């Protein structure tokens, strides 16, 4: 698994 | 009496939290004066997040490709740069509400409150521990990044963290303010790990402290113990060693009960030893480690 | 990932915030439009508060018996009257901070963010369950009367509690925002004592709903049961019967993990019965009760 | 043991 950089969808 | 996870008062926070975009992606930046603080993940596409170059990635930008809305008010960047892991947006517009702040980096140990936010939208504030591995253990979705860690004396918002990412095991790190990780993290989609994590050994005993002051007693016993031998039993139990420097902070909760530090110490010795046999302290069925001896005396009874 | 009691962001209300003095008493008072909430027994001296009677102290007061202080300014009590436990003062400045409100009164087993204040000035902010016995297990040291609790849906605050006293058991008791107790107390000095308190089971359903979405599932088993079987277990364990209409509120959450609610009610009698022999869910080692089915949603991915 | 009404001094 791989870390997940939280930003969101515009 | 009574004793909580009790978070500061979000609203200075509230008022500098600002929406940035850049493409497709979005994430809450942070507005002090005339400069808008987020992280330069913004400026990555789905595709760039697992070997981004950042320096590469910013260059192929301009200031209008940020977009930054301030509730209804989009402000204008009129100049960017890199620090690290965040970026710096130079707006026209100083914030009105700007607090007294400081950029403050923490120790492991030590707590901070998290003002949860998305699309620049405050949606919770609860309070975290920096753990001994530099992770905290946080409530994040996408959407979060950007989201800020902090603490108030006075009327001073004291920024220690600002929000980056979810490790694998559900965890989260981050940046402090100028953009340097907490912990050995980079700010790409790939496969990293926390070293091994520790209880916070001086936080349990303030919090043995608070629970005396609120009227749980039943863990404590007639013993003591050295500080070589209780140190003993906590590399065990994999605690943190206790310092000297953890038992004179420990002074006045330990003057305000009539317990020594070192009498408190035996105490957790035998809730190590014993468990709890059923029983509970403040309202928990384990060893809490997530208050500083300052939180605890900040929110008892003198 | 992660889950955490999360407040809502608290800076409306700071902007609400004020003190209230009368003679040597003082304690937090609500400024919403130009009226100023705030408990009646500001009015009250120590030798008061064991019999008052409140409408006789409160005939001996004058509009300039009340200080209120907002910040740094003064307000002028341009009119005062009782309703039921708290004091109207009506002022000669509308707050320009006025938030959208409501006055709600909130049901047994629902949640609220609580903004600790002291002398009208914030200082924590915590999440609080009311429960069954009407009783809050809040954090509160004296000055805390008048502090409110709130939820915010959208951008209006609806007021539901206004802090007033700690009974002996150190548990809080308080007021809606029309100065109506919640349960059967009264705002004296007196020995009273709460009714015997119950679990909130559908709580504590939709937290082992969290724990499943969050990844802890290792409670989880192959049985089921009918819903008057487990009220069998519910009742031997002090947990409220469970119901038809909770049921249907889990419906969102049992959909989005493919766990029947009387699945999960199953993997709860064995909890119950079994105790977690050692193990911990979503960090605790104690079956949680103060996250509603509303409070999950919110907080976890969808 | 009585409840405390948990007002400040002035």
């Amino acid at each position: 698994a791989t870390v997940r950089l939280q930003a969101g969808n515009a | 009496s009574g004793f909580r996870k009790m978070a500061f008062p979000s609203g200075k926070v509230e008022g500098c939290m600002v929406q940035v975009t850049c493409g497709t992606t979005t994430l809450n930046g942070l507005w002090l004066d005339d400069v808008v603080y987020c992280p330069r993940a913004v400026i990555c596409t789905s595709e760039d997040m697992l070997n981004p170059n950042y320096e590469d990635l910013l260059i192929r930008k301009s200031n209008h490709n940020f977009l930054v809305q301030a509730g209804n008010v989009q402000l204008r960047v009129i100049g960017h740069s890199m620090q690290n892991c965040v970026l710096k947006l130079k707006v026209d517009t100083a914030n009105p509400k700007t607090p007294k702040y400081k950029f403050v980096r923490i120790q492991p140990g030590q707590t901070f409150s998290v003002l949860a936010c998305y699309n620049g939208s405050p949606s919770g504030v609860y309070q975290c521990a920096m753990r001994p591995n530099f992770t905290i253990k946080g409530s994040f979705l996408n959407g979060s990044c950007g989201s800020v860690g902090f603490n108030i004396d006075y009327d001073c918002v004291s920024f220690c963290y600002m929000h980056h990412m979810e490790l694998p095991t559900g965890v989260h790190a981050g940046t402090d303010l100028e953009g340097n990780f907490y912990g050995p993290f980079v700010d790409r989609q790939t496969a990293q790990a926390a070293g091994t994590d520790t209880t916070i050994t001086v936080n349990v005993l303030a919090w043995l402290y608070a629970a005396v002051i609120n009227g749980d007693r039943w863990f404590l016993n007639r013993f003591t113990t050295t500080l070589n031998d209780f140190n003993l039993v906590a590399m065990k139990y994999n605690y943190e060693p206790l310092t000297q420097d953890h038992v004179d902070i420990l002074g006045p909760l330990s003057a305000q009960t009539g317990i020594a530090v070192l009498d408190m110490c035996a105490s957790l010795k035998e809730l190590l030893q014993n468990g709890m046999n059923g029983r509970t302290i403040l309202g928990s069925a384990l060893l809490e480690d997530e208050f500083t001896p300052f939180d605890v005396v900040r929110q008892c009874s003198g």
